[PDB]
């Protein structure tokens, strides 16, 4: 929409995720999801 | 303990599969492209009969009726060369597509054997996530696999340590990881948070208190020693 | 090190410009040969789309671009040779820079890839960051941060070795890993035949293009290979057969080129499927398959971007 | 290979009312049994 027109752009590879790495602070999941693909 | 929840999640995912297939038209794109490529190959092969290939006409009867046998021979020879080149191109393209389909079918049979007939630990081979099981589905000139995967969710942060030192000895987890909620230390699974009291039955002794880098000081409860302290005046 | 070709050079051929150029009579005669030019164009477009899809399936396996923490301490393991170097303009690692340095027109157009080398290097850096910060969790679901000494301890547990062996010999293991990473650069910088697969692919494509161009100089039984020359020296009725045989020769050359390109594209597609499988099973996890992620008990693998390929 | 169900072969999780289809059966404890021999 930017009235809508064709726009050109540099493609994004994805959102940046800065993993909170440290000498400690393990990340453990408390739940789960049953996914069918 | 969470059987009903997992069953409901599986039922909801199976129900959403039908919606993701009935709504999205590009779900069967591979099979549709195979069918369309075969149809286009056949249509091109049958339309190449209308090409003259430098001859006076594409009809053999017209060439035979209009021209004398001497030059009709070379006209028919040009037509034969053109149609034979068309047939050879069609057969070569069919061989290439058949090799591609053979590779795809070998992959499909491998995935059937390793996901439906068993449980595979190959990452991203039987779906995205920890593969539980797969269900095959018959498709026109193809096959559809319903990969049931285990996806972790709702992760929390816990202070961890490689080992613990209680009586000058380093204790390492047999199965799990040492975690801390801030004040107390527990042992839990790596893929699911289930805090357990660190005991001798959950850990093993190796080395001393000074060899491990990052070791922490925490008590290791011994059930055998605790039971002996109960039967003592 | 393991090197696998992932993509080829996407080539587009203008059949009319190649067979005829600017001659109108040649084009009118080529119109009588059917839809061979359409088939050739469709096959080349399919090959290009297939190369793009192979690159995407090999490198674009993560949904998020994971970043390394500002502190590069991972328990003594030095990843500076594989992590992206922000000093140089291209955000590539020293090993990736060495790999990039080691790898070196009548209607023929070369199409540029969809993903640039910078985007492929960014995908590789995201894979490396996810592997060094979360291990194998980012491949199955959300990225779960884990200390690298503990990650390597769990990977030691996957090969039948207790984690105490690693926790008691952590400095030795780190020194051995650093020495091996250092020797990898020497093995790649000194030996020129290490990257022979990608160079062979590039040379095969270039030689096919050069042969297709040189086929225009052939007469194919005609009196000359120049269309204007035979147009100016012969009458339209008698130059017709010369134009026809030149068109036949050039069309056979184009068909041979397209068939060879299809065969090489099938080979490169198989190689790219193998590369994506090895990525998923060695970088995103620990594989039990013998000799699939290197010689020995596989602990972990690190991808490296290469021109038209990938290095593990 | 039928083995005697003891504490060394099983682990405890949850209570007696969370599992669907759970059966009531004795779980022998070697430590408790050996402590009964050394008792008046």
């Amino acid at each position: 929409t930017q009235s809508q027109s064709i726009i050109a752009y540099t493609m994004s590879l994805g959102a940046e995720n800065s993993v909170a790495y440290s000498n400690n602070s393990i990340a453990i999941p408390t739940n789960f999801t049953i996914s069918v693909t | 303990e969470n059987q009903k929840l997992i069953a409901n999640q599986f039922n909801s995912a199976i129900g959403k599969i039908q919606d993701s297939l009935f709504s999205t038209p590009s779900a069967l794109g591979k099979l549709q492209d195979v069918v369309n490529h075969n149809a286009q190959a056949l249509n091109t092969l049958v339309k190449q009969l209308s090409s003259k290939f430098g001859a006076i006409s594409s009809v053999l009867n017209d060439i035979l009726s209009r021209l004398d046998p001497p030059e009709a021979e070379v006209q028919i020879d040009r037509l034969i060369t053109g149609r034979l080149q068309s047939l050879q191109t069609y057969v070569t393209q069919q061989l290439i597509r058949a090799a591609e389909i053979r590779a795809s079918a070998n992959l499909a049979a491998t995935k059937m054997s390793e996901c439906v007939l068993g449980q595979s630990k190959r990452v991203d081979f039987c779906g995205k996530g920890y593969h539980l099981m797969s269900f095959p589905q018959s498709a026109p000139h193809g096959v559809v696999f319903l990969h049931v995967t285990y996806v972790p969710a709702q992760e929390k942060n816990f202070t961890t340590a490689p080992a613990i030192c209680h009586d000058g000895k380093a204790h390492f987890p047999r199965e799990g990881v040492f975690v801390s909620n801030g004040t107390h230390w527990f042992l839990t699974q790596r893929n699911f948070y289930e805090p357990q009291i660190i005991t001798t039955d959950n850990t093993f002794v190796s080395g001393n208190c000074d060899v491990v880098i990052g070791i922490v000081n925490n008590t290791v409860y011994d059930p055998l020693q605790l039971e002996l302290d109960s039967f003592k005046e | 090190t393991e090197i696998l070709p992932v993509s080829m050079t996407k080539t587009s051929v203008d059949c009319t410009m190649y067979i005829c150029g600017d001659s109108t009579e040649c084009s009118n005669l080529l119109l009588q040969y059917g839809s061979f030019c359409t088939q050739l164009k469709r096959a080349l477009t399919g090959i290009a789309v297939e190369q793009d899809k192979n690159t995407q399936e090999v490198f674009a396996q993560v949904k998020q671009i994971y970043k390394t923490p500002p502190i590069k301490y991972f328990g003594g393991f030095n990843f500076s040779q594989i992590l992206p170097d922000p000093s140089k303009p291209s955000k590539r690692s020293p090993i990736e820079d060495l790999l990039f340095n080691k790898v070196t027109f009548n209607g023929l157009t070369v199409l540029p890839p969809l993903l640039t080398d910078e985007m492929i290097a960014q995908y590789t850096s995201a894979l490396l960051a996810g592997t060094i910060t979360s291990g194998w969790t980012f491949g199955a679901g959300p990225a779960l941060q884990i200390p690298f000494p503990m990650q390597m301890a769990y990977r030691f547990n996957g090969i039948g070795v207790t984690q105490n062996v690693l926790y008691e010999n952590q400095k030795l293991i780190a020194n051995q890993f650093n020495s091996a990473i250092g020797k990898i650069q020497d093995s790649l910088f000194s030996t020129p035949s290490a990257l022979g697969k990608l160079q062979d692919v590039v040379n095969h494509n270039a030689q096919a293009l050069n042969t297709l161009v040189k086929q225009l100089s052939s007469k194919f039984g005609a009196i000359s290979s120049v269309l204007n020359d035979i147009l100016s020296r012969l009458d339209p009725p008698e130059a017709e057969v010369q134009i026809d045989r030149l068109i036949t020769g050039r069309l056979q050359s184009l068909q041979t080129y397209v068939t060879q390109q299809l065969i090489r594209a099938a080979e490169i597609r198989a190689s790219a499927n193998l590369a994506a499988t090895k990525m998923s099973e060695c970088v995103l996890g620990q594989s039990k398959r013998v000799d699939f992620c290197g010689k020995g008990y596989h602990l972990m693998s690190f991808p490296q971007s290469a021109p038209h390929g990938v290095v593990f």
